[PDB]
């Protein structure tokens, strides 16, 4: 089974605090609309 | 598996040389309005300054 | 002609006032100005790090 | 998007499409009219001779 992932998978990438910015940051992250597994096993 | 960290009294409204944990810098700490959230350490501005 | 270039003159005003008002890419050069001022403030900062 | 409150609204991929490419290097969560360089093509060797 396969399902989209929408916009869901995002964390926090550090304990550092940002007010009304926007960051652009490279991390290891879930793509956006990625097809991800779906398990019933 | 490290050794104690030795701590000091804190000080306000003065020019001193800070270091927290792993972060260090000079400057004057005084009180703040901010809101942090419960993970966050620092605060960072704009120009990459905390 | 005089009341008819009065009432001309105050018609033109007005309407230059609602296009200020309105239109937001009319004082794009002072603005452009100061974006590059900025960005060039903020690139010396982040090359610094 | 950090808000006021340090929590993130929303989040952009900028590998997702071109709009979202936009989106990254513009550096901005809205994009203006108009056109912006956002990438480089360039063909790459499939054969070594």
């Amino acid at each position: 089974a396969y399902t989209n992932s929408f916009t869901r998978g995002v964390y926090y990438p550090d304990k550092v605090f940002r007010s009304s910015v926007l960051h652009s940051t490279q991390d290891l992250f879930l793509p956006f609309f990625s097809n991800v597994t779906w398990f019933h096993d | 598996v490290c050794g104690p960290k030795k701590s000091t009294n804190l000080v306000k409204n003065k020019c001193v040389n800070f270091n927290f944990n792993g972060l260090t810098g000079t400057g004057v700490l005084t009180e703040s309005n901010k809101k942090f959230l419960p993970f966050q350490q620092f605060g960072r501005d704009i120009a990459d300054t905390t | 002609n005089q009341k008819l270039i009065a009432n001309q003159f105050n018609s033109a005003i007005g309407k230059i006032q609602d296009s200020l008002s309105s239109t937001p890419s009319a004082l794009g050069k002072l603005q452009d100005v100061v974006n590059q001022n900025a960005q060039a403030l903020n690139t010396l900062v982040k090359q610094l790090s | 998007k950090y808000n006021e409150n340090g929590t993130i609204t929303d989040a952009v991929d900028c590998a997702l499409d071109p709009l979202s490419e936009t989106k990254c290097t513009l550096k901005s969560f809205t994009v203006e009219k108009g056109i912006y360089q956002t990438s480089n093509f360039r063909v790459q060797p499939t054969e070594s001779i």
